């Protein structure tokens, strides 16, 4: 995120890291629930790829993170990789995540909800500050 | 890339006001969010767009693909939960 | 879903 | 345009 500010540590406990084999960060995500997290399609994840949840600061030893492996990767059949429509995967978790203050699910709309133009909403990440 | 979690707040566009910056390569499930003096940028796709209704953070978007740059004055687009939720729901019902 | 027990603060 |  480009000129965000840093969050409260712990207050977006739906938010985790996908990293890498090598300790690599290369995209976000959700958890749903303690067995699902959902992410962008393009992001590529495979079974040899972590979840990481509860994390705030990626540079420290001593939080308290969950590293969760992942069972099966579920990318929407409607995705469109030339177009990048319909970006969403779903991630079954092996083992279940353990919720607690600095991890809990995030609310999923009804189909028929309004989000209307012009309300303010609120973005997460650990992205880029500056390209 | 920041060691600590960020954060921002950014407004929701519509779709046809979105399409004034990028065309027609908006889709009906995408949502666009942004263009005033913040950006998602490269390693935040997959994480949450999130509203509060009633009380609740709701997952309104997937963070997606926007500007090359992360301007700061370009929308960014993101997957739209509401026409991918029932896609969801019958996946987790299912495994 | 969706009430943080860390409030965030914007 | 860039994925993100």
């Amino acid at each position: 995120i480009v000129n965000g500010e840093e969050a409260v540590p712990g207050s977006w406990p739906w938010q985790v890291s996908l990293q890498d084999k090598t300790g690599f960060h290369f995209c976000g995500g959700s958890l749903i629930n303690e067995n699902w997290v959902v992410t962008a399609a393009h992001c590529g994840v495979t079974t040899s790829d972590v979840v990481v949840a509860g994390e705030f600061d990626q540079g420290s030893s001593s939080e308290k993170i969950q590293k969760l492996k992942i069972a099966k990767v579920f990318k929407n059949s409607k995705y469109n990789s030339l177009t990048i429509n319909n970006d969403i995967t779903l991630l079954k978790l092996s083992t279940a995540a353990s919720f607690s203050q600095t991890v809990s699910a995030v609310c999923l709309p009804s189909a028929s909800d309004d989000f209307a133009a012009g309300t303010t909403c609120v973005t997460t990440g650990w992205g880029l500050t500056r390209y | 890339t920041p060691d600590r979690l960020q954060q921002a707040s950014l407004p929701l566009l519509s779709n046809t006001n979105c399409k004034k910056y990028w065309g027609t390569k908006i889709k009906d499930a995408m949502i666009c969010a942004g263009a005033s003096g913040v950006s998602s940028c490269m390693g935040d796709s997959g994480g949450p767009l999130v509203c509060k209704k009633n009380g609740a953070w709701t997952l309104v978007g997937i963070v997606s693909w926007g500007s090359s740059t992360c301007s700061t004055s370009t929308p960014g687009v993101y997957a739209r939960v509401t026409a991918l939720v029932n896609w969801v729901q019958q996946t987790l019902a299912a495994n | 879903c969706g009430v943080p027990a860390i409030q965030p603060v914007l | 345009s860039w994925p993100w």
